[PDB]
């Protein structure tokens, strides 16, 4: 979708905030942390999304005023609710009344519960990954060092296809195998993969700049088309 | 609040915190979560994962040749040896500077960053600013964290669209003869591995 | 600029808020009065902006998060603060000051003047405009029928020159005459009058939809290229 | 607020109304403005213009053909010479929906609309769910305000990009039979001349 996450190429947003790395704290806030947990914790057992296509599509929905207001844990906030009442794990009302209930009164206790086995499940999740990589029939379309125009396409759902590449010439800088579709896999619609390339693209061609600039992206075989 | 306008007002960020704990609540509640299989994450992503692994990797191609050339030739296979491996760091590759090449990396559609290797991503790598910019002009991004690069030394920028993941090794700086493989490791920072910044001479 | 305010295309902005033209009130809050006085009052003595090229370019300047929250008249207010600034009317200090003591005190007293032949003079900015026709020797580049193919460019000055427009067969449905050119007199940098020209756009070439939509656009000469 | 994050936090309405009331006391102080020449502003464009003014060569274009073909020849000289003209009104032009034309207008850069002969444009019209759909998805736009229109009418969408404006000539509804020029006048809507809607019979 052409959504306000798809900054690539965009201008306005101003200077990089720069600050030393020991310096650069990793959570401000407990609820940032909830956030982490509440992702990896719903991942790990296929709870709302099986994979980050559909965590991916979440944070795209977003008003573009929360996206752009929420702070960074606040997208996971927004995806793990989306997609948990969009499977039918939670109910909308329900899911509203209990919010008021912290707005109102943010001090109301945790209820507290210990799943040593759910422990032992997550863990498996975060050491083992979820490696999109599938072996399929068909043979690549493109090979390294063939030239490939980038398609003029703007689908309404999820794609990894970014404004700035597309309609854009390019060369198969690698060949990587066949990965999970994103496009249908965030709406899950099967996993559907299709091969995978690296695509090296020049700064001229991209920006009509001429300088010693290059970007590689790596894009689905059905982005693209021979010329 | 005019209802024609309902988009000019954002939700406060006491909305997102109140709605983490309703989620947390519910999902506690309905046997889908435990309070242990949230604070294992936390504790996995704030303290277990770190960019010590890649300074550790950094190091190792630094001190040994053979290995150095085994990571750049296969990256998956040594780095899963090494045992960092993980959640969104299943398909980690590595691009080497050189000296007529500088290698940044960026996720301009959200925020991926390989976890298993380097940790969490720097609170500006997931914002905007660098997003939008460092495709279109990264000579000028990197002048922002005090890397002014020749016009003739190539930048290569790679956004992250896939699961595929980048790091970058650095060049080993000048000044460091004869110092051991674990002392090299503290000179590698966590943004040398994303390419907004060289290694200091120490 | 490639900046928020350049929305055509883009997904995820939601349904249109329609509303009957009689409930469709213009102005809820004084201030957004004040905005119109403010605009037309400076621009018609040639403070700030001796038309709209400049008011443009300090909209487009905003931050994205004021842009997509200041409300409307708020963005009419941003630039007549940039534009007053950046000519040195205003000083930037005495202006934030002024604005914390409204913000402390907004009761505050507006001292009152009237000044009759000032009335004249912003009637003669509303009755008579500002036209940007101008008549220059040379000849235009293209003509009616003419398939042209637009630039990739990516100006990170002010242009008229949308995104979703670039990099696109269009045909030229007609040619105006020389306008003064938005991309240098949003700068100050001249009126420097190009050929501007209609262009009509197929949806098959903007988007891949193939159905009976078309876009047209005008364009100034410098965005486009014959083929 | 964290200053690695100042770009969260928007200015709050208030502040817009304070910068408003600085600027105004400034330039009065400073004999740039006076009260009066606000003032003279507000009235024209709160009560003086209106979509009244559209009505009228709407309704004169029904009931009079040889005054239709001119406007649709040379809108900017007709309407010149009906005292339509002014500040972003000064290029004016008249496209004509017909039976398989539907002709809708938008400017997706800001908000650009012809102020002398319609007025002030509505709340919507300069919203971005309108600016960036309209030129994407007409039909599904459209559906929004009622109308569905046939996959036989094509849709021209006209992005005011220039200081050039449009004005959409809707036509006549069933329905209206010796009703005279002053009554169909009342029929013509804002909406219709922005092409977002039709006229309904009487
Ligand atoms: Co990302
Ligand atoms: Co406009």
């Amino acid at each position: 979708m052409n959504g306000i996450h798809d900054v690539g190429g965009m201008d306005g947003f101003g200077k990089v905030m720069y600050v030393k790395e020991e310096e650069d704290i990793y959570f401000t806030h407990d609820w940032e942390r909830l956030a982490f947990g509440l992702v990896a914790g719903c991942m790990a057992q296929g709870l709302g999304m099986k994979a980050f296509d559909e965590f991916r599509i979440g944070i795209e929905l977003m008003r573009p005023v929360d996206y752009l207001t929420s702070s960074y844990y606040g997208h996971w906030i927004a995806t793990v609710a989306y997609n948990l009442v969009d499977t039918g794990v939670l109910d909308e009302k329900e899911l509203d009344e209990r919010t008021e209930v912290f707005l109102k009164k943010p001090d109301t206790k945790i209820p507290r519960r210990e799943d040593p086995a759910l422990v032992k499940l997550v863990e498996k999740a975060l050491y083992d990954g979820l490696s999109p990589l599938r072996e399929i029939s068909a043979s690549p379309r493109f090979k390294v060092g063939e030239r490939i125009k980038t398609k003029n396409i703007h689908p309404t759902g999820h794609t990894r296809f970014p404004r700035y590449a597309r309609d854009k010439y390019g060369v198969i800088d690698e060949v990587y195998g066949a990965h999970v579709f994103p496009d249908d896999a965030a709406h899950r619609k099967g996993e559907n993969p299709q091969y995978l390339y690296r695509v090296r693209f020049e700064a001229e061609e991209l920006w009509g700049y001429k300088q010693k600039d290059s970007v590689y992206i790596d894009l689905w075989e059905s982005y693209m088309e021979p010329v | 609040i005019d209802p024609r306008f309902p988009h000019h007002h954002p939700r406060p960020q006491s909305f997102w915190e109140a709605r983490a704990k309703a989620l947390e609540s519910l999902l506690i509640e309905k046997g889908h979560l435990s309070s242990d299989a949230i604070e294992r994450v936390i504790k996995h992503y704030e303290h277990e994962l770190g960019p010590m692994n890649g300074a550790k990797v950094v190091a190792k191609a630094w001190t040994d040749p053979a290995f150095k050339q085994r990571l750049l030739e296969d990256s998956e296979t040594v780095l899963r040896e090494l045992g960092y491996y993980g959640l969104q760091g299943e398909h980690i590759r590595v691009v080497e500077n050189t000296d007529t090449v500088h290698n940044v990396v960026v996720c301009t559609l959200c925020s991926c960053y390989p976890w298993p290797l380097l940790g969490l991503p720097p609170s500006w790598y997931k914002e905007p600013a660098y997003r939008a910019r460092v495709v279109k002009e990264p000579r000028q991004v990197l002048k922002e964290f005090g890397l002014d690069l020749p016009d003739s030394v190539e930048i290569r920028v790679w956004d992250s669209s896939s699961e595929i993941r980048f790091m970058v090794l650095p060049q080993r700086p000048e000044g460091t003869e004869g110092m051991t493989e674990e002392e090299l490791a503290k000179l590698v920072t966590r943004d040398s591995m994303i390419g907004v910044a060289k290694i200091e001479p120490p």
